[PDB]
RNA sequence: AAGGCGGCCCCCUGGACGAAGACUGACGCUCAGGUGCGAAAGCGUGGGGAGCAAACAGGAUUAGAUACCCUGGUAGUCCACGCCGUAAACGAUGUCGACUUGGAGGUUGUGCCCUUGAGGCGUGGCUUCCGGAGCUAACGCGUUAAGUCGACCGCCUGGGGA
């Protein structure tokens, strides 16, 4: 269910400078934090997220 | 002999010694002052206190610009951090923004060895 | 950490503010674990270690 | 002081004034547990600086106390093998103590020709704020201002 | 399988596990010799070279300081194709199979339940921490055994010498 192109929801698993949030914090189940990490990553390398605050 | 109102605080806070530089929004040095060149040296040149008075010579070399309003730009994570701020902000200075631009690699350039004092 | 000064509200607010944004980010934490090179052996073993102290 | 906390003896007033302020002030200067010899010489000085200088005894006593009077200390302290200067804000009673005692020792360390002058100097001194005593209260606070980061 | 494998994307490819039923019909387990794999350092040829850094130089420390610390820095660390065949190559625990009380978790399949809630009841694979009997010199191990048994292999026979 999860895709990297809803920057919606990948929004709130992410820290003020873009930092993937951890799975503690979050307590998001471990087989989706994969999951999560892995749309960020995409989204990221695609520029519709940040790497870093600095951007 | 200009004019700014409108200025940017890098300050370079690594563990030895802690650079202040004041600059405009372009990124245009206006004014510097370090620590270790404020009559501090080896022990004492490391502190806040160095920091401090380094952020306030540096005050002086820059109001011939007549800055009325900066942004800081806290760089390292030695002493001076701080204590450099707050100088700046008691030396008539209104402080608009604070950010922390500290390098972090994303895992690049292996580090010196470890240090076996 | 980046922090922008509201209005009517201290100096010294907005500082604490941006050294607790820090102590958030973890900032010092990270430039103290890279300052010096770690084997991969010692944080393997740094690794279990705090899992170990993790039970109480 | 490991363990045992204490009160503290609370002396008799000055015998002239009935002062407590006082008493605290005689047992500083005193020596050698020369009372008799030690109030001789706080008088003469309060009544030297008395006469002539605005009368008001105990009132010229404390413009001088209040000129020497220090708010801020620093209290040397050992943590990772570094010896570091924290400032700690000092309490009232001790406050007039250092003040006193301050004032006491730049009078011996005086050039004129008695106890009772000097002390008399050293008060005018202080009640003008200038003199060693006051000085020493403005080392501290340089001392203090500079270790302002560690409080 | 072990060595070991970590940004993202594609291509080629190995193994593991689950559900259901069909097929083959003991085709299985183990394995001296044999073959293959095998961290790092090291070697050969040609590339590459930011950072790190054996050697080496310089600055310090010290009674000395061929070190620890500092300023530099070559091989090397990186790529291709060959070589080497070793490590505290460790769980210091060979492989396979059967059997023997429990508790709390992690991970990953799958059947069921007003899915009516981020759940409720089962059933496989792997895994972490405790612990029962039993075992053990003790430490400890304890259904992932170091327990109870069987099949086959490797190895030990006082220290130094080696
Ligand atoms: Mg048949
Ligand atoms: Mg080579
Ligand atoms: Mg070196
Ligand atoms: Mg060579
Ligand atoms: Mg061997
Ligand atoms: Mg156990
Ligand atoms: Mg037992
Ligand atoms: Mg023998």
């Amino acid at each position: 269910e999860i895709d990297y192109k809803d920057i919606a929801t990948l929004k709130n698993y992410i820290t003020e400078s873009g930092k993937i949030v951890p799975s503690r914090i979050t307590g998001t189940r471990a087989k989706y934090q994969r999951q999560l990490a892995r749309a960020i990553k995409r989204a990221r390398y695609l520029s519709l997220l940040p790497y870093t605050d600095r951007h | 002999r200009k004019q700014v109102s409108d200025g940017v605080a890098h300050i370079h806070a690594s563990f030895n010694n802690t650079i202040v530089t004041i600059t405009d929004r372009q990124g245009n040095a206006l004014g510097w002052a370090t620590a270790g060149g404020s009559g501090f040296r080896g022990s004492r040149k490391s502190t806040p206190f160095a920091a401090q008075v380094a952020a306030e010579r540096c005050a002086d070399a820059v109001k011939e610009y007549g800055i009325k309003n900066l942004e800081v730009m806290v760089k390292g994570p030695g002493p001076g951090r701080e204590s450099t701020i707050r100088a700046l902000n008691a030396a008539g200075f209104r402080i608009t923004n604070i950010t922390d631009v500290t390098p972090i690699p994303h895992n690049g350039c292996r580090p010196p060895k470890k240090r076996r004092v | 950490p980046v922090i922008k000064v509201r209005e009517n509200e201290p100096f010294d607010v907005a500082l604490r503010r941006f050294k607790r944004s820090c102590e958030k980010a973890g900032v010092l934490a990270e430039v103290r674990r890279r300052e010096f090179y770690e084997k991969p052996t010692t944080e393997r073993k740094r690794a279990k270690a705090s899992a170990v102290k993790r039970h109480a | 002081p490991r363990r045992r906390v204490i009160g503290q003896r609370k002396i008799l007033p000055d015998p002239k004034f009935g002062s407590e302020l006082l008493a605290k002030f005689v047992n500083i200067l005193m020596v050698d547990g020369k009372k008799s010899t030690a109030e001789s010489i706080v008088y003469s000085a309060l009544e030297t600086l008395a006469q002539r200088s605005g009368k008001s005894e105990l009132e010229a006593f404390e413009v001088a106390l209040e000129n020497v009077r220090p708010t801020v200390e620093v209290k040397s302290r050992r943590v990772g093998g570094s010896t570091y200067q924290v400032p700690v804000e000092v309490r009232p009673v001790r406050r007039n103590a250092l003040a006193m005692r301050w004032i006491v020792e730049a009078a011996r360390k005086r050039g004129d020709k008695s106890m009772a002058l000097r002390l008399a100097n050293e008060l005018s001194d202080a009640a003008e704020n200038k003199g060693t005593a006051v000085k020493k209260r403005e080392d501290v606070h340089r001392m203090a201002e500079a270790n302002k980061a560690f409080a």
